[PDB]
């Protein structure tokens, strides 16, 4: 609509997935100082299935650590395939091999925590060298045919995979959808994965959420960047 | 990605909660509910010596990352 | 007019940007922001194997025009 605060969660519940993802990407980014447009119940409306899943989030944040990029790779398989030291000595290689970072100035960057953090190369490189798994990525609004079905051009681009990382990348800060109590929003440089069931049910991970969240593919921002595995 | 406060009680046991600067007190209670099982009419938070109130935000109450948030169960 | 310098990814991405040798880091990241939306706390730049500090030129680094700089961003 033109004001979302009259739209129930009711509603919400009997869009399809690309009126429920336009609802994403017009209301969810929060303000500086509040919340988005849309409220706790009516992000409700877009979660599918409540019931109980094999699928977890094996990876929480840490305190005071800035690692989501293995987190997301260890929820997006499901396992502790991916150690904190080889996450961070695999990091170090990259500055050291590729951009001729002394070992000294290496590990200050491993070691000076708040400053710390990785991108969609490094995690590619991670994945290739560690797990020998290629990957592509886009960010979602540039899929060819988004503009027709956000849903289907992210379904057509993900493919038969069995799992997502997904990095937002810029400014803005998304609510979404909880199977709990609380908000968990998006937050801004951060990754978040998604893992497919059984039944094509994708499950939407964050190492800062509560619970993993059946949501329609169409529900993540369209500016995240998508990493496929090939 | 994200900024972390924690909440301790008086039994010495402390929690990381994963919050922005813009959220309300009523979330961050809501945050606690989702670890601990604690409706938030059992909750009250007290920082800098204040009990908080839910509808002001984090950043609103000066609360910055690891900040140490009280909690104090009210039961009656 | 003006000197150029390139900034490449590890994805393997270069663009090039328009700086003058008195550019701050600062305004560096900057110009990567409007070209790429991404704002500077997510950028960590590299040149000659060093992090680049905000408050210092590309003259005080001695990067001149053509030189490759190496964008890595910071997400968490």
């Amino acid at each position: 609509p033109m004001n979302p605060q009259w739209l129930t969660e009711e509603q919400i519940k009997k869009m399809s997935p690309d009126e429920q993802g336009n609802l994403i990407d017009t209301y969810a980014a929060r303000k500086i100082n509040a919340a988005s447009d849309l409220t706790h119940a009516q992000l409700r409306g877009m979660i599918g299935s409540t019931a109980a899943s094999h699928i977890a989030i094996v990876n929480a944040q840490e305190t005071g650590l800035g690692h989501a990029g293995r987190y997301a790779i260890n929820n997006a398989l499901q396992q502790e395939a991916l150690s904190q030291n080889e996450f961070l000595s695999l990091t170090g290689q990259i500055f050291s091999n590729q951009l001729g970072m002394s070992l000294a100035d290496v590990k200050n960057l491993i070691q000076n925590q708040d400053d710390f953090g990785i991108d969609t190369g490094v995690l590619a490189q991670i994945l290739k060298q560690k797990f020998n798994q290629p990957v592509k990525e886009s960010k979602i609004c540039d899929l060819p045919d988004c503009a027709l079905s956000k849903q289907q051009a992210v379904e057509n681009y993900i493919g038969k995979a069995k799992w997502v990382i997904v990095a937002n990348i810029g400014t803005e800060v998304f609510d979404m959808p909880s199977s709990t109590h609380a908000v968990y929003p998006l937050t801004r440089g951060h990754f978040v994965a998604l893992r497919r069931d059984a039944d094509n049910r994708w499950w939407y991970l964050d190492s800062r959420g509560k619970n993993p969240v059946n949501i329609a593919l169409a529900i993540i921002p369209r500016t995240c960047t998508l990493i496929v595995p090939l | 990605g994200g900024m972390q406060i924690f909440v301790k009680t008086l039994t010495g046991k402390t929690i990381t909660l994963e919050v922005e600067p813009s959220d309300t007190i009523e979330n961050v209670k809501a945050k606690i509910q989702d670890k601990e099982g604690i409706p938030p009419d059992q909750q009250r938070l007290i920082f800098a010596g204040k009990q908080l109130e839910d509808g002001r935000t984090l950043s609103d109450y000066n609360i910055q990352k690891e900040s140490t948030l009280h909690l104090v169960l009210r039961l009656r």
